[PDB]
């Protein structure tokens, strides 16, 4: 097998990327954690 | 989602709006937590007794 | 003429038949201690026996009945 | 080079906190030494905090303790804090401590390690010790009066060095002064400890939950195991606080409540939860000062461990029966902290005395014995002749 | 011990303020407070609890410093140096009936009656304790048991030899809002009043537990989610092995 | 700064470990990746697996002291009982 030939991800992938879709959900849970946490260090 | 990131971009503006969005919801929280707090014992606060007093 | 719930909760479990069957047993017990403080020699004895078990027990039977209840009986 | 690897004060932060190379396998066990600087930086701000508050006088103890809980505003949250955080200051340490045992992290070359380890231990117990007897309770009294009686088991020269202890000749305003002024000095000395931990970790690495070496996949400190640790806290901090908010007086004493009263004895004396076990250990030996001896080779004899552990392969995670012993020792820890609670009956002596002796036997006998015996089997169930 | 040491359980009584969201009864509190001045206080110092806790709590404003200037205190001394008194005020604390131990323990034949501060704190058991002792004194003790004269008899003290008297009679105070005042009622309200004075911050602390309770469990979700996430890279990462060229 | 002792571990670049040839890396991004797709059938079929291989470890020791702990606690609250007083006599002297 050669080292060009990548492995099976596709059970772990997202059928669409979309690179505004995947980073806006990530920040808005990032920005959910960092906004509870500066309430709870008020 | 969609194509706004005039939120995300910059980091300014976005920890501007965690500061802006923890500052909304400090007073919310707290004021809706004190409601459902004094919902659920109606009738055992000093405001309810103080109220029955004639 | 409002008695104190606390009593009547107790004599209406003791008036059930473990509770009949409970205060049988202490008063079983109570008859013997009762006999037995008449003998002489039974103010230098090695120990002494008494109800204080029997009564734990049927203590105990009455107030796990009675302590849901009662705050319920009560203002 | 960037700024953080060519600055002097950021390469320690670097170095310590942002690169580490971290073995990619550990698991969540692997937290509780964070978990631990965040609950020592925990007891340190409450204790700052709620020390503004405290006269140690012995006639203003218990005044000034309710004086915080009832008008300092937050101030039982305070005091809430900072008891059940020294409570699960233990509970975190112990499982750290368990950790250390399981994975085999004590043998070499982390000797150095372990032995920093047991004596920040054994300086957490002295803190925690003389905190509670800084609250000037029934238990908090007593307890002091019978720790330094023990003290006084020592030949020829221990009634002098109890009269040096109390400044005095029982538990008094001196002795409760004194209490509280090392009681504010030892969690310098701990941090200082906690230093020189993090140096002797920090020039070989951690282990891993496999017993082989991590030099091949590392992956870095920064962001994994950041926000692996922040899961950990947040869920540290949500137990504490369900054991402050909700029920904070249950891992407590009720006795201790009551003002200290030279007097009146209890009907029970017995320590905060934790140091149960090694008071059921003193308590199981009928004499003095052998049993202050034992207490205290109860935590020496965790020095002698590596140097017993003949197992080839490190750590108890490919071996069965030392796992299984392994577990016998942590259920009988839990038994001895049990037998401690209860008082000094038929048949508690009995298993204390037995407890105490299964407790040696799992660090002198059983280790090493198990440890050949699962080498020889790990050997001749491949080895063909 | 055998079960008369170690005294006799205290049930579980289903209080109006236990549970995670449930405070205290305050028209509870303020009727114990009746029965404490009119019963307890002939025989038992509150020394911690100070005149201001109960005002918005218990009593009103006015209701508080009537209560309060019926006592006297020490006054600063005059300007020739003679000791004065006078009424009481807000600032004060709630006055013990005797002026130091000695005459206690000469008022109620050696036994030294607790200060009540933190009496339900300060028992195992708590609420259940107080209310079973009250409400626990049988008409005559169990037969076998040669109490010590001037001592009585309930299960529920360690020991069962107590030297308190039984003092919740039948309608012995009135109440102001009419209330029927049998022994379990009049009991039941001085336990909740002795709850409220050791524990006075019991209704701020349940609340800013839900608070707590509530942004730490969203925190560890989040956070969870987090980690999830910024491991991803590494938990799906997969490594293929074809063995090198054994010349080299 | 003075050199120090050989280590088991160096830093990026020198670690240490042994020279390794051959072994290729698969990484993708973890925007285009989807996390906690395998919460569900995990958390319930691999964490059966995880306690079947690993429960009776720590089942058969709580079992022994558990049970341990309650014959004690039940003769002890035997013999201070009225039935077995002569034996607490018996074994208290
Ligand atoms: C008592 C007061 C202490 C206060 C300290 C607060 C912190 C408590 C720490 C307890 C602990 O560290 O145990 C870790 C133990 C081993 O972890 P592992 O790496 O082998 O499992 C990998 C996981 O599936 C990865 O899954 P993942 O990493 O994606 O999420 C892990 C989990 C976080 O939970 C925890 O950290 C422990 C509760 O996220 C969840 O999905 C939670 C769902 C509600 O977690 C377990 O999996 C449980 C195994 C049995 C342990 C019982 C402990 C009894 C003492
Ligand atoms: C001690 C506890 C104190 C807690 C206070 C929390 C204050 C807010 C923290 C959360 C926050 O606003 O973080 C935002 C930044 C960036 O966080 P990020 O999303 O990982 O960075 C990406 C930046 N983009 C590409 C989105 C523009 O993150 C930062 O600037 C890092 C701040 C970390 C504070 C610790
Ligand atoms: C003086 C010296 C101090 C001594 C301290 C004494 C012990 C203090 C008690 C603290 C509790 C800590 C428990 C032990 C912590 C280590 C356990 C552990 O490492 O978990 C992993 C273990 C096996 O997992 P593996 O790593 O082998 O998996 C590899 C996959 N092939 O997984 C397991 O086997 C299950 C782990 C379950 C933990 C059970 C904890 C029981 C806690 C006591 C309960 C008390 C109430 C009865
Ligand atoms: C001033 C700094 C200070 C530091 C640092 C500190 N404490 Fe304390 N601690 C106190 C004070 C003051 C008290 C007594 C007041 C109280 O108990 O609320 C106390 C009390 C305690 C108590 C008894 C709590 C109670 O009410 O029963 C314990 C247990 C304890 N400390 C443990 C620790 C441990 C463990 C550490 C750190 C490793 C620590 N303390 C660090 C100030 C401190
Ligand atoms: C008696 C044992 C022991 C005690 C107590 C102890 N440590 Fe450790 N600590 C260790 C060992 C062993 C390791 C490394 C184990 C391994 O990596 O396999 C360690 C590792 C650490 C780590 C690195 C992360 C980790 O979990 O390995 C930190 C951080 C740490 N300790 C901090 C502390 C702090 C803070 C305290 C309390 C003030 C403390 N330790 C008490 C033995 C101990
Ligand atoms: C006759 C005087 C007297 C009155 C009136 C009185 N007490 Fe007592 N009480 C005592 C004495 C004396 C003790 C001490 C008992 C002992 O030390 O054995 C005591 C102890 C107590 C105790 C602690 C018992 C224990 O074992 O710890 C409580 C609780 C108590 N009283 C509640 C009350 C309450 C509530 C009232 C008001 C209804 C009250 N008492 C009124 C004399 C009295
Ligand atoms: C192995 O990899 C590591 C690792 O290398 C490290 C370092 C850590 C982190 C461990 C720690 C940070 C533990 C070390 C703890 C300390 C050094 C304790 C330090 C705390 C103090 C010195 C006390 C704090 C003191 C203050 C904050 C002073 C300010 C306080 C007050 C009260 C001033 C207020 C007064 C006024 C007037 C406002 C890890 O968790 C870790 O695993 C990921
Ligand atoms: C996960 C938690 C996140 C929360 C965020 C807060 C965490 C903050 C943790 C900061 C940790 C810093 C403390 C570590 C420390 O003090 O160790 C210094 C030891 C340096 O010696 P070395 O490791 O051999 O380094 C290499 C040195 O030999 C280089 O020689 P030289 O340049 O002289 O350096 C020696 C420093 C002397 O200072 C000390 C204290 O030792
Ligand atoms: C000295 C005390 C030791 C306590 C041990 C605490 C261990 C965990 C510390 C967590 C620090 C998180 C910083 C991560 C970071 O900055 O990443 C930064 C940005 O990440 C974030 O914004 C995280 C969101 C905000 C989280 C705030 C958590 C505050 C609550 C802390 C509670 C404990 C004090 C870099 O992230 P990136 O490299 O992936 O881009
Ligand atoms: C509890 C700590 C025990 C001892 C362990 C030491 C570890 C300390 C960790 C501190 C981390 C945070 C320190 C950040 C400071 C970095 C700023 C800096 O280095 O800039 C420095 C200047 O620093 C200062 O002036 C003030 C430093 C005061 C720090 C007091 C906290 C820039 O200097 P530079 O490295 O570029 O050298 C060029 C020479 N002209
Ligand atoms: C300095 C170390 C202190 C760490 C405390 C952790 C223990 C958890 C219990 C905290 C309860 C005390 C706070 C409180 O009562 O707030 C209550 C609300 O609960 C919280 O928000 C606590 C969330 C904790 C988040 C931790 C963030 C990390 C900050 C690091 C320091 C900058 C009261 O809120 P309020 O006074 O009404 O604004």
């Amino acid at each position: 097998k050669s080292t060009y030939r990548t492995p099976n991800f596709d059970d772990v992938l997202k059928e669409n990327n979309d690179a505004d879709k995947g980073r806006s959900y990530a920040y808005f849970m990032v920005g959910a954690m960092g906004l509870l946490s500066s309430a709870g260090a008020k | 989602s969609s194509l706004y990131k005039t939120f995300f971009k910059r980091n300014a503006v976005f920890v501007g709006t965690i500061f802006a969005g923890a500052f909304v919801f400090q007073t919310v929280f707290d004021t809706a937590i004190t409601s459902w707090y004094e919902n659920h014992n109606k009738g055992k606060l000093w405001k309810d007794v103080k109220a029955r007093i004639a | 003429e409002v008695t104190d719930q606390l009593e009547d909760l107790r004599e209406h479990f003791k008036n059930t038949e473990e509770g009949k069957a409970l205060v049988h047993h202490y008063e079983e017990c109570a008859e013997r201690v009762k006999i037995q403080q008449q003998q002489p020699g039974y103010a230098d004895l090695e120990h002494k026996e008494d109800c204080v078990e029997e009564f734990f027990h049927l203590q105990h039977y009455l107030d796990t009945a009675t302590a849901p209840r009662l705050f319920d009986k009560l203002k | 080079m960037a700024f953080r690897k060519s600055n002097v004060y950021l390469s320690l932060v670097n170095s310590y906190i942002i690169d580490s190379p971290q073995p990619s396998s550990i698991n969540y066990w692997w937290n509780m030494g964070s978990l631990l600087g965040l609950c020592l930086v925990i007891q340190i701000v409450t204790g700052i905090f709620m020390a503004m508050h405290y006269s140690s006088n012995i006639e203003l103890a218990f005044s000034s303790v309710e004086h915080i809980m009832r008008d300092v505003h937050n101030g039982y949250i305070l005091r809430y804090l900072h008891a059940n955080g020294a409570s699960f200051f233990f509970m975190v340490m112990f499982m750290h401590m368990a950790k250390g045992l399981y994975y085999g992290s004590y043998r070499s070359p982390r000797v150095t390690l372990w032995n920093v380890g047991v004596i920040i231990f054994i300086l957490t117990i002295a803190t925690a010790f003389l905190g509670y007897c800084c609250v000037y309770g029934q238990m908090s009294h007593w307890g002091a009066t019978v720790i330094t009686n023990l003290f006084s088991a020592i030949p020829f020269v221990g009634n002098d060095i109890v009269s040096w202890l109390w400044g005095g000749f029982s538990v008094s305003n001196p002795t409760i002064q004194r209490f509280f002024a090392l009681h504010y000095l030892v969690p310098f000395i701990i941090a200082a400890m906690v230093i020189m931990h993090l140096m002797a970790l920090h020039i070989h690495g951690s282990s891993n939950p496999l017993g082989i070496t991590g030099n091949l996949d590392r992956i870095p400190m920064h962001s994994y195991f950041i926000f692996k640790d922040l899961v950990t806290v947040f869920l540290f901090m949500l137990i504490l606080a369900l054991f402050v908010f909700y029920s904070p007086n249950t891992l407590g004493h009720p006795d201790n409540y009551i003002p200290g009263n030279p007097l009146v004895t209890p009907a029970s004396i017995v320590p905060e939860w934790y140091l149960l076990p090694f008071y059921a250990i003193l308590r199981s030996i009928p004499d003095k000062l052998l049993g202050v001896i034992t207490m205290f080779a109860a935590i020496l004899v965790l020095l002698v461990l590596p140097f017993t552990d003949r197992s080839v392969v490190r750590g108890n995670t490919f071996k069965v029966l030392s796992k299984f012993f392994f577990f016998i020792f942590v259920f009988n820890f839990v038994l001895l902290g049990q037998i401690g609670a209860c008082h000094v009956e038929v048949p508690y002596v009995l298993m204390g005395q037995i407890a105490t002796f299964i407790y040696f036997a799992y660090f002198l006998i059983i280790v090493p014995v198990i440890s050949t015996i699962e080498n020889v089997l790990f050997y001749i169930g491949r080895v063909n002749k | 011990m055998t079960a008369a040491e170690h005294g006799l359980h205290a049930p579980a009584y289903a209080w109006s303020h236990n549970g995670p969201f449930e405070t205290f009864d305050h028209a509870s509190i303020r009727r114990g407070y009746q029965v404490y001045r009119e019963v307890c206080a002939a025989c038992h110092s509150l020394d911690r609890v100070a005149w201001r806790t109960l005002v918005g709590v218990s009593h009103t404003n006015e209701e508080v410093r009537n209560m309060a200037e019926e006592f006297e205190y020490d006054d600063e001394p005059d300007e020739q140096g003679n000791p004065k008194k006078r009424p009481g005020k807000l600032s004060d604390y709630i006055p013990g009936p005797y002026p130091n131990e000695q005459a206690a323990r000469a008022a109620n034949q050696g036994a030294l009656p607790p200060d009540l501060s933190l009496i339900v704190k300060a028992r195992h058991g708590g609420c259940d304790y107080i209310f079973s002792l009250l409400t626990g004194y049988p008409d005559e003790p169990p037969a076998g048991v040669a109490l010590p004269p001037g001592s009585n008899y309930n299960p529920y003290f360690p020991g069962g030899s107590i030297a308190m008297a039984r003092v919740l009679f039948d309608d012995m105070v009135e109440y102001e809002d009419g209330t029927p005042a049998t022994t379990s009622q009049m009991a039941k309200d001085v336990t909740t009043f002795l709850n409220w004075c050791a524990e006075p911050e019991h209704d701020e602390r349940k609340r800013l537990g839900l608070k707590t309770v509530i942004i730490l469990s969203s925190l560890y979700l989040l956070s969870i989610w987090v980690k999830k996430f910024k491991w991803a890279g590494i938990k799906t990462r997969k490594f293929v092995f074809n063995p090198p060229k054994p010349r080299k | 700064g003075p050199p120090s002792g050989k280590t088991y571990m160096g830093w990026w670049g020198h670690m240490g470990g042994p020279k390794q040839k051959g072994i290729t890396s698969y990484a993708v991004s973890p925007y285009a990746q989807k996390p906690l797709q395998g919460i569900f059938h995990n958390a319930v079929f691999n964490s059966f697996r995880r306690f079947k291989s690993q429960f009776l470890y720590v089942l058969i020791p709580a079992g022994i002291y558990w049970y341990w702990w309650k014959n004690g606690n039940e003769y002890n609250e035997f013999l201070y009982s009225k039935a077995g007083r002569e034996e607490l006599e018996r074994v208290n002297v």
